């Protein structure tokens, strides 16, 4: 992935 | 047998569900907390061919006056969801179960919206929330947006960087922090990974982050976020309320109506010229952190809008 | 470079894509084929902040006149390794493609079934939308409650049950199923129940507020064209206008009394196996609506 830290919780419906 | 004129859709363990529940209690109403994560095992839902025919755990909820939609928890990777066990063991069956739950619960929300419920952030807004569409829509309605490139093509990235100068990259949809496009990132072994998934590239705006809350076509407050670059060892964030011109206020309200939200936290950001560009409109914005750090009240006005609907 | 006035979203190895491509070809238009399966790894899409800054494989495609949206993968290893990362990456790809379709529709492109319609297609809401609008629908019960089923059966008589999502044969609810041990398996497996309609199935095709044909169905199925009433033809056009579909195959089923009820509208209905077995022309009028939007 170009965005390395993607998966590594900043989840979907947070905001 | 239970007051459903105001429904809060979220887990009671969610802190903003807690905040809005406490506010609504303090103002004399009792919210029906609708927790989709209890759906199969510890809940009962029944829908008939008629729109008004909705039965949750026995009781009929045809039409609340207003609804606060924190989350429906539609995918295992949603915020308040703890699904890593089930996803590890059988991710296919788990994803299928989540999709099935999502269908019914959405049908419930869309039925409420069809009977006339004021849903604070209808799920129908998601089509417009789609970011590479959202910023274009906003710009074409006259709102400044950053110079942007959503792509999986390394050449388009190299040419965009050459046209703009300093750039950032961030997710197309979400799930990672914004970073600066450094020189290493344009090298082949790095930039070639765009073949896996597209990325959003943007002009590096250098001014300040502002968060503008909009409720029922009125700006509740504009909060400015500043970064403490003083001590490089423990940089803090300082949030303070600020005044904005009527121009900025009306642009934020137009943006909210355009995307199709009733309660939104606009993230805007100023350039070196000191003028704001729209970064995003959030469809389930949080407020407790900003409420605390800026010493302002967002939960109150939201609860008051929800209550105002029951008199409407 | 290529003519972008008519666009076909989907793999060229999809049989309906081939049908529509040849149907447009034999009429004087070469459609641009937007093979989205090659998107991340073998194809380049680029979107700028201006709605018309849409670039596919280097060529700008701002506003096609019409778009036939057919469809929009192997990831088992990735899903076992890190399911959050993989789900997020798929969301990135799908968001870019959805944004393409949405920008086109907002530009004025006639998209044959826009993805926005998905919200109305939601079945437990789609049927209610059709009902409260005066169109005939079977009596239904989406549930996970054994008591609601016991009451629904006692009320409507014989009934059937299909899955919430779909993709399984409709089964007749018998009283063996309603017993304690048997039915208790429902509290974790929500399904749809509906009064059993004994009449025949009909698929009605609508393309631009006009009914193209109606086919009765009864690996050996018999499909033949039917003449349906102007009343039912208008009802079908109205259902498609209400759910928000420029082209649909509506599954309707008659009852014992000879009145059709609307079962479902399909957002990307297939037509190959029907047109063949009934000697009717679906691909034709569809290609014609497509070419019409160019004028
Ligand atoms: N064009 C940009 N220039 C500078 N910073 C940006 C830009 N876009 C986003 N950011 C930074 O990223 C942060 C969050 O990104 P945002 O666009 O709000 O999406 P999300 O909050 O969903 O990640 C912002 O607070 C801002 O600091
Ligand atoms: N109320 C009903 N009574 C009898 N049969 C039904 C009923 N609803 C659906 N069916 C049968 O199920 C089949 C498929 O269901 P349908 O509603 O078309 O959904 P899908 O095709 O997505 O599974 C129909 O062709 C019909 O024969
Ligand atoms: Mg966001
Ligand atoms: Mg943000
Ligand atoms: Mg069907
Ligand atoms: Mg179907």
């Amino acid at each position: 992935l170009f965005i390395e830290d993607l998966g590594k919780t900043l989840a979907i419906g947070e905001e | 047998n239970l007051d459903t004129s105001i429904v809060v859709v979220g887990s009671p363990d969610d802190l903003h569900v807690q905040s809005v529940t406490e506010g609504l209690r303090a103002r004399g109403h009792e919210p029906y907390v609708f927790d989709t994560q209890r759906f199969p095992e510890e809940m009962t839902v029944s829908l008939g061919e008629q729109g008004a025919s909705i039965f949750v755990d026995g009781q009929q909820i045809a039409r609340p006056a207003a609804v606060y939609l924190r989350s429906l928890y539609q995918s295992p990777g949603a915020y308040g969801v703890d699904a890593d066990k089930a996803m590890q063991d059988n991710w296919r069956r788990t994803l299928l179960a989540f999709r099935e739950r999502s269908t019914l619960m959405s049908a419930v929300l869309l039925r409420w919206e069809e009977a006339g419920t004021a849903v604070y952030n209808s799920p129908r807004a998601s089509a417009n929330i789609t970011k590479p569409f959202q910023l274009a829509l906003l710009r074409d309605a006259g709102l400044p947006v950053p110079r942007s490139l959503w792509t999986n093509d390394p050449e388009a990235v190299r040419r965009f960087h050459a046209e703009v100068g300093d750039c950032i990259y961030k997710p197309v949809a979400g799930g990672a922090r914004t970073r600066k496009l450094e020189a290493k990132d344009l090298e082949a072994d790095r930039i070639e990974r765009l073949s896996a998934a597209p990325v959003c590239f943007q002009e590096l705006l250098t001014g300040d982050d502002v968060r503008v809350y909009v409720i029922d076509d009125q700006v509740i407050c504009a909060l400015r976020i500043v970064t403490d670059e003083i001590d490089f060892r423990q940089a803090e964030e300082r949030i303070e309320a600020i005044e904005i011109s009527d121009e900025v206020k009306d642009q934020c309200v137009r943006a909210a109506k355009l995307v199709g939200l009733r309660y939104t936290g606009m993230d805007i950001k100023a350039g070196a010229d000191g003028n704001y560009r729209v970064l995003e409109l959030n469809a389930s914005a949080m407020f407790r952190g900003f409420e605390g750090r800026a010493n302002v009240d967002i939960c109150g006005p939201l609860c008051d809008a929800l209550i105002a609907q029951t008199k409407r």
